[PDB]
């Protein structure tokens, strides 16, 4: 998957300074935030099943 | 993006943000 | 968290200090800012053998400003 530069849109808090981090392109589900269960998605249900590099 | 993007939010003040 | 509660006491005599530690920590970036990077000295940079000399390559090259080294001996 690519990445875009860009500021976050939802800061958690009013006083926040916005900096680029390598954003998503897509907005990512609240579901495939999860590890435990793997959602109709990418079906991991550990985090060595995906293959993360680094 | 790069540059235009940068200075904006620097120069942004308090009732800027909040709006 | 109480290490770095002496910041806010410092503060008072250098008006500058909080932000100085915000833009190290890049939290309070600015357009003309820098951040704290990480260069392991390998076999291959053995090469250089001093502190200065190694002031000297970073500077020159990459413009890249060293503050300190960790180190890590065997005792």
């Amino acid at each position: 998957v690519e990445y875009v530069k860009g500021y976050p849109p939802n800061s958690p808090y009013i006083g926040s300074s916005p900096t680029l981090c390598h954003l998503l392109p897509e907005k990512a589900p609240f579901c495939c935030l999860r590890l435990d269960k793997g959602c109709k998605h990418n079906s991991f249900e550990d985090a060595k099943a995906y293959g993360f590099k680094n | 993006w790069i540059s235009q993007q940068r200075l904006s939010l620097y120069r942004r003040s308090e009732r800027q943000e909040l709006s | 968290i109480s290490m770095l509660d002496t910041l806010l006491y410092q503060s008072f005599v250098k008006d500058y200090m909080i932000t100085i530690t915000r833009l190290l920590l890049g939290l309070d970036t600015t357009p003309g800012s820098g951040y704290l990077c990480a260069m392991k000295i390998t076999e291959d940079d053995l090469w250089i053998r001093t502190y200065g000399r190694l002031f000297q390559k970073l500077c020159s090259s990459s413009a890249e400003i060293p503050i300190g080294i960790y180190r890590t001996e065997s005792h």
